[PDB]
């Protein structure tokens, strides 16, 4: 109930929204006769909105005066609430997968750098080398903290290309 | 005189040059550098007239790359029959168009 | 083999090889987990 | 004359040169000019320019060792 | 060279019909530029002011109102045919200078006979600020 | 018009001069390069600042410079 909003299940707009939907589907689905694809079709596509609308609500989701679910952005907030499901674990779970990336390119980067015409390496890709590194950037956090404590991760300001001031 | 005229396997049929991106000009044969190379390997893909001085290598890669365009054309109207065919309610349009 | 091999080596071809894969995993994730918003275990 | 005006031939060199493409770059020593011009010492760099060029003359001040 | 050239404006001119990016009224007004060359033979030469022309076997003079046109033209006759050619300028009164072959033996010789001009001493990017030069109307390059 | 300033970092190839369409670089002897050449304007006032000359320079940075301002019937580039 934060932010002066009501949860999903107690709502009455996000009711009526459902009930919109169903009434414009059934329009659809009446067209039809029930031994044809479209209605099968239309019948698979109301019971896909049903078990929406179903795992919407009791789920801690809450909208405000228009029936659509509103989000929790600040953590704390979102962990007394239950609402660090919505945000904060998917944040979570995208900066673990950024740094998967981040990692394995610049594994490739630095592991296909000491050999002629590193420029041929980036444009035809060790496949398996790149499939290597690809397995190989599970425990991405792991080697970035350690590259940074014995200092391997950055560059110092010497050996850096640098424009004129 | 007119007469057909043709050369007997000019260019083997290898694998070699789909390597090789840069290939068919000197200027993009010594390997990427930067990244306007890449541009520039996608710009003077179809100019024939850049790669080669000769007329008739020229006439021959326009020949092919018209007889690719016909069957991609060929393929693209085969897709829209197909399409006709399965996805399509051309039967029940024939009966209230 | 090796050269045709090099040729999927290329980067279009990875990249295009990544992108079905990629595009073929958030597709079937969909269809067989339709349309969720919010992590519930 | 004694020994030679520049550092040794195919020897890893940083640029210190700041209006140069290659500042605090590594390039190669290729041939370093006895006769006393201004900028003996022929660099070849791995990485080209916006030019397209990839080789350039630095005087005897602005070339240290690769760090 | 060893001695200037002078022109000679009844030295046929190459074989042409009409040009319309000819010389305009700054021919009559300003300085316009004149071109003469030798030419052991007849051919097809590509004027910059228009289509093709044929020059005759002999000298041959033409007229352009810029001098980008006259080393254009030069420059494609060396290419071409190893004409070397020269061109003059002529004022509104009548004042004749000698331009592209200021020693006679072209700009990519040295002839050790020209003196450098315009040449700053210092390397580039050891040019003072432009702070350092304010309210004195000299330019940082131009000391 | 236009100013051409050339800096000692010249190597005398010559190339700044053949990219010239208006004759306004040459070559004067000299003692600072391996070549014994150093590029020159003693024509500056036909200098119309195409900037052709920077495109042929082949050390880093540039050993020929132009600089634009006060542009005359020659440095317009004008045929009338
Ligand atoms: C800089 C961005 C930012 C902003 C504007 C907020 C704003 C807020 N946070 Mg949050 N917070 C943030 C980042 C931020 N948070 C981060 C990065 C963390 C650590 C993961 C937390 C951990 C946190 C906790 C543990 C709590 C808040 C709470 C609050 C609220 C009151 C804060 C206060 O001092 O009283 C307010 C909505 C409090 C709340 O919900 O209100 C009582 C609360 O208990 N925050
Ligand atoms: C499905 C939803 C979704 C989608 C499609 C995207 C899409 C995108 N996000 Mg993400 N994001 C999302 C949800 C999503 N976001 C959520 C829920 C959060 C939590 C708040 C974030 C937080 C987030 C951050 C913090 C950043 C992005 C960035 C990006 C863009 C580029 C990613 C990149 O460079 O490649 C993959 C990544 C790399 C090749 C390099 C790795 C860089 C990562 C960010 C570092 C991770 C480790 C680092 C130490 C963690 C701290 C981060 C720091 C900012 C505090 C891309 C458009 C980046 C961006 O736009 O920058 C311009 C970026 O910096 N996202
Ligand atoms: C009869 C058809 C025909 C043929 C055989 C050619 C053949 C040629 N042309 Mg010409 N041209 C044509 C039609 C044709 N053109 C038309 C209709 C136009 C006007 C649009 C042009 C405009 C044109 C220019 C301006 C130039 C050429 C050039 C060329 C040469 C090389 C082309 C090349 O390498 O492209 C390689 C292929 C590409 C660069 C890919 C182009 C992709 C476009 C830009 C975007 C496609 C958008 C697509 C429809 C939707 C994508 C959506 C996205 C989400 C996926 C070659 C001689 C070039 C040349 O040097 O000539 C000698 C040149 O400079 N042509
Ligand atoms: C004009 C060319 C053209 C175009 C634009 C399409 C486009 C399409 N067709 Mg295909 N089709 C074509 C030619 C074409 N086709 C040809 C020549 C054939 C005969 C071999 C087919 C046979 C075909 C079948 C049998 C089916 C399609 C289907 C499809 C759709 C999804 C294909 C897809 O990514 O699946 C994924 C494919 C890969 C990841 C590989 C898409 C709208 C599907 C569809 O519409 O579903 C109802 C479908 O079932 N097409
Ligand atoms: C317009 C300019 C431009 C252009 C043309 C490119 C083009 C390229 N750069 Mg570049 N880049 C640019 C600007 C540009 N970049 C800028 C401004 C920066 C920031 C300074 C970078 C930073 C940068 C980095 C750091 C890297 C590139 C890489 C690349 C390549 C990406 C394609 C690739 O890896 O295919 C492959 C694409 C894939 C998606 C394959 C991923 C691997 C798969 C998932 C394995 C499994 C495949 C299997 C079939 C399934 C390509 C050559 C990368 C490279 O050289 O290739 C590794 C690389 O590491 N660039
Ligand atoms: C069939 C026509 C066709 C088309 C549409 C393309 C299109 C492309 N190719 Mg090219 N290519 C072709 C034929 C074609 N190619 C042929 C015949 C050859 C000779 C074998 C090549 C060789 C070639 C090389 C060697 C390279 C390309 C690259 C590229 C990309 C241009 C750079 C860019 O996007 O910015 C730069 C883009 C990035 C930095 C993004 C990198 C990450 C992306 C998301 C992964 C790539 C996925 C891709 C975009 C989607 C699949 C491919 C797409 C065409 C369907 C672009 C996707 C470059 C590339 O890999 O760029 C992707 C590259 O290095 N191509
Ligand atoms: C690379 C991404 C990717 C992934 C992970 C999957 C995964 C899946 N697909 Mg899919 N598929 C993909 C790309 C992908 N597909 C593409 C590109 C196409 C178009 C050619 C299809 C066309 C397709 C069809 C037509 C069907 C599947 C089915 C399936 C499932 C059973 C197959 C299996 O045992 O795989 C390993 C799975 C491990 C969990 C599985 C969840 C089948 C299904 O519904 O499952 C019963 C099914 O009928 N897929
Ligand atoms: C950058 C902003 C952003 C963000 C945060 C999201 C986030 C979301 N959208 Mg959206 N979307 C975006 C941009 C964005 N999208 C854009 C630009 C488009 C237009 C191309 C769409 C089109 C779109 C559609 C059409 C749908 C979504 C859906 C979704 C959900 C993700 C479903 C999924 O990938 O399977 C989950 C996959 C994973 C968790 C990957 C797991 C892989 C390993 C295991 C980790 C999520 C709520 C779907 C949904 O459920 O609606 C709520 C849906 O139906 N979006
Ligand atoms: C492994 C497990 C992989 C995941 C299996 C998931 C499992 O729910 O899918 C069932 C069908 O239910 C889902 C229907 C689907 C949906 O609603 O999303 N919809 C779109 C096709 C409506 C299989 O039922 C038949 O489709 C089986 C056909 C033969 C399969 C052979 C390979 C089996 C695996 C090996
Ligand atoms: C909780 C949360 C939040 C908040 C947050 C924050 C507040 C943050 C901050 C942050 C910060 C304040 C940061 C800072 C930083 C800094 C720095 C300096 C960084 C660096 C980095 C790096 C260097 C990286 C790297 C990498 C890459 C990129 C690739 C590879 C891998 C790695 C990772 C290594 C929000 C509400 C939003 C949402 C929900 C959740
Ligand atoms: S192009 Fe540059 S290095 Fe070459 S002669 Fe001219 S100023 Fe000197
Ligand atoms: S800007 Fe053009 S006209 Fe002026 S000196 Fe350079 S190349 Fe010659």
């Amino acid at each position: 109930d934060v932010a002066g909003l009501t949860p999903c299940s107690e709502s009455k707009a996000y009711n009526k929204l459902e009930r919109k939907e169903l009434k414009t589907l059934e329009k659809r689905l009446k067209k039809y006769e029930p031994g044809s694809a479209p209605y099968l079709a239309l019948q698979a596509t109301k019971e896909r909105t049903q078990n929406r609308f179903k795992n919407y609500a009791k789920a801690g989701l809450l909208c405000g005066n228009d029936g659509l679910p509103h989000l929790i952005s600040d953590p704390g907030l979102a962990l007394r609430f239950n609402h660090a499901g919505e945000v904060f674990i998917p944040t979570f779970g995208f900066l673990y997968v950024a740094g998967y990336i981040g990692h394995v390119g610049r594994q490739y980067i630095i592991k296909s750098k000491e050999d002629a015409k590193p420029t041929d390496k980036e444009i035809i890709l060790d496949v398996p080398l790149a499939l290597q590194l690809a397995f190989q950037g599970w425990a991405w956090p792991l080697a970035a903290i350690q590259e940074l404590r014995n200092g391997s991760l950055l560059e110092k300001d010497e050996n850096i290309t640098v424009s004129p001031r | 005189k007119v007469k057909i005229a043709v050369d007997r396997n000019p260019v083997e049929t290898n694998f070699e040059k789909w390597a090789k991106p840069g290939h068919f000009s000197r200027a993009l044969a010594k390997g990427p550098n930067t990244t306007t190379w890449i541009w520039n390997l996608h710009a003077d893909a179809h100019d024939f007239d850049n790669h080669t001085s000769d007329l008739e290598e020229i006439s021959r890669k326009v020949f092919s790359a018209h007889f690719g365009q016909l069957g991609i054309i060929l393929i693209w109207l085969s897709g829209m029959y197909f399409h006709g065919a399965r996805f399509s309610n051309y039967e029940g349009w024939l009966s209230d168009p | 083999m090796k050269d045709f091999t090099t040729y999927l080596s290329t980067a279009p071809v990875v990249g295009l090889g990544w992108a079905i894969f990629t595009s073929g995993l958030l597709i079937e994730i969909n269809r067989f987990f339709p349309d969720p918003l919010v992590f519930s275990f | 004359k004694k020994k030679e005006v520049g550092p040794k031939r195919g020897s890893l060199v940083k640029v210190l040169r700041p209006e140069s493409y290659w500042y605090n770059q590594v390039g190669k020593v290729v041939s370093v000019d006895q006769s006393g011009i201004r900028y003996p010492v022929v660099v070849r760099f791995e990485n080209q320019n916006y030019a397209g060029v990839s080789t350039n003359n630095y005087a005897l001040d602005e070339v240290t060792d690769p760090p | 060279p060893w001695k200037q050239p002078e022109l000679d404006p009844d030295t046929p001119s190459p074989i042409f019909g009409g040009s319309t990016g000819g010389l305009l009224r700054k021919a009559q007004v300003e300085e316009f530029y004149v071109t003469t060359w030798e030419s052991p033979k007849e051919q097809i030469f590509e004027m910059p002011t228009g289509g093709a022309a044929i020059m005759r076997k002999g000298p041959n003079l033409l007229k352009f109102a810029r001098k980008e046109q006259c080393l254009a033209l030069t420059t494609q006759l060396r290419t071409k045919f190893k004409m070397t050619p020269c061109f003059y300028r002529v004022y509104a009164d009548g004042k004749v200078e000698y331009l592209h072959p200021k020693d006679g033996v072209y700009p990519e010789k040295v002839n050790a006979g020209r003196v450098g001009v315009n040449q700053n001493m210092r390397s580039i990017g050891e040019n003072v600020d432009p702070i350092k030069v304010k309210f004195t109307g000299s330019q940082p390059f131009t000391i | 018009a236009h100013v051409v300033k050339i800096y000692d970092t010249c190597i005398g190839c010559t190339q700044c001069v053949r990219a010239c369409p208006l004759d306004v670089l040459e070559m004067v002897p000299w003692d600072g390069c391996k070549a014994a050449q150093m590029a020159s304007s003693p024509r500056t006032e036909d200098c119309v600042g195409c900037k052709r000359c920077e495109t042929a320079c082949p050390t880093d940075f540039l050993s020929v410079r132009v600089y634009l301002g006060n542009e005359s019937t020659r440095s317009l580039g004008l045929a009338y």
